[PDB]
């Protein structure tokens, strides 16, 4: 399913 | 990026994030790592965000092309899926190379070492998503081994609500479900992680509570899809 | 792309669009143009979509960086805005070079010639957006001249509802408003274009009506913002 | 304001 989005920081 | 100051590379990586220029962001953070100094918590997050966005676009394109190719089964669809796949593998190998030279070996605190080992597991997982055959087996084991070492450290050294510990468990559960053909292990890990975090929320400030509950909701979302 | 077949470049440009790989899409369509043959209507649209997406991302990043730089007024913000600006200029010069070698000179039908001259106006307009000083003046005139030749042909050779004619008028009105400091000319052109298209809708099929009314709504949206 | 989006085709 979903992993940590991790695309904002 | 050898001629640019470390601090200027970090500043430009932050600007590149604001401008949604993730390839530039990753190149600046690669340059910063290659300065040879350890990364602070904020700098590790910049490195990870940059590469997650770059490889996330490549993975999305690979999935589109792979679906078209499977429906078709001239050489063009396969050739172009192969081009994207090679580019994706190259980005994963670049990240893995930064972790191996020399971020992991110099990471002694649990927060840095777990962070880098989780990244190692994630980038081997992205290699596994496109791998075919016995090659897949060794790549899958490399992902598993990195995640397992990170899990072992996180359970000894971090509270069950720590966001890195939570995100590691989330991603390792996705590895079990999607890569390792172990859906029961994925569901068990997600449930145990969620329950142990729930029991530790009482110790947190309002801001830490928000950070931890956000990731707990991702675990719950997967459990809902998987059960 | 010299060793790839023309038809394979076109096929891969369509795949790249599906995969949202617009840089690849533009490189494939550049390769197809450099085969030396004229482009069909569909192929012209692939060329235009590819480069509009590439330069659209560069323009958005340039605007973010330009806003940060203006608020700041070290060298890093200016340096990075300059890097993005140079890359954007390079893409615009590449498109202009394809139009000049040799798409426009071989375009004899009104639909192809107007399409390419509108592109010429658009890419000079994107150069004008980042230009400073007297350089700006000659770039602005180059945009104006391309748009005006396209307008003159479109008014003689195409009905007032033709979608290329409509999109040309829309973009030339934006040039007047945003680049040439001529808001009254922009509003007049948008109103006259809208009204002349309205009066010709009765001649169209259901599908042509949908295409034309979509662009007419963009003209109306600008008129609403401008008045 | 807005030019033709022109980003899908
Ligand atoms: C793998 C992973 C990615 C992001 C997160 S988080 O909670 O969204 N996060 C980011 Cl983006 N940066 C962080 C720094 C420190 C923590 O907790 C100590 C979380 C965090 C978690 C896991
Ligand atoms: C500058 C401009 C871009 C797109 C359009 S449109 O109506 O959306 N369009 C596309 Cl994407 N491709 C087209 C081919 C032919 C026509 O009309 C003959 C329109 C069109 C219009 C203008
Ligand atoms: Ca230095
Ligand atoms: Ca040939
Ligand atoms: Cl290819
Ligand atoms: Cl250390
Ligand atoms: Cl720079
Ligand atoms: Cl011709």
């Amino acid at each position: 399913a979903g992993s940590i989005p991790g695309r904002r920081s | 990026m050898g001629s640019m100051e470390r601090a200027s590379l970090i500043q430009k990586a932050k600007l590149a994030e604001q401008a949604e220029r993730y390839e530039d962001m990753a190149a600046f953070m690669k340059g910063a790592v290659e300065k040879g100094e350890e990364l602070s918590c904020e700098e590790r997050n910049l490195l990870s965000v940059a590469y997650k966005n770059v490889v996330g676009g490549q993975r999305a394109a690979w999935r589109v092309l792979s679906s078209i190719e499977q429906k078709s089964n001239g050489p063009e669809v396969r050739e172009y899926r192969e081009k994207v796949e090679t580019e994706l593998q190259g980005v994963c190998d670049t990240v893995l190379g930064l972790l191996d030279s020399h971020l992991i070996k110099e990471a002694g605190d649990a927060e840095s070492r777990v962070f880098y080992l989780k990244m190692k597991g994630d980038y081997y997982r992205y290699l596994a998503e496109v791998a075919t055959g016995d090659d897949k087996k060794r790549i899958i084991d490399s992902a598993r081994s990195a995640y397992q070492e990170a899990m072992d450290i996180s359970k000894k050294e971090m509270p069950p609500t720590n966001p890195i510990r939570l995100g590691l468990a989330l991603n390792f559960s996705v590895f079990h479900y999607e890569i390792a053909n172990s859906p029961e292990e994925a569901i068990s890990l997600a449930k145990t992680t969620f329950d142990e975090a729930m029991a530790d929320l009482h110790t947190l400030s309002e801001d830490s509570y928000k950070d931890s509950t956000l990731i707990m909701q991702l675990l719950r979302d997967n459990l809902t899809l998987w059960t």
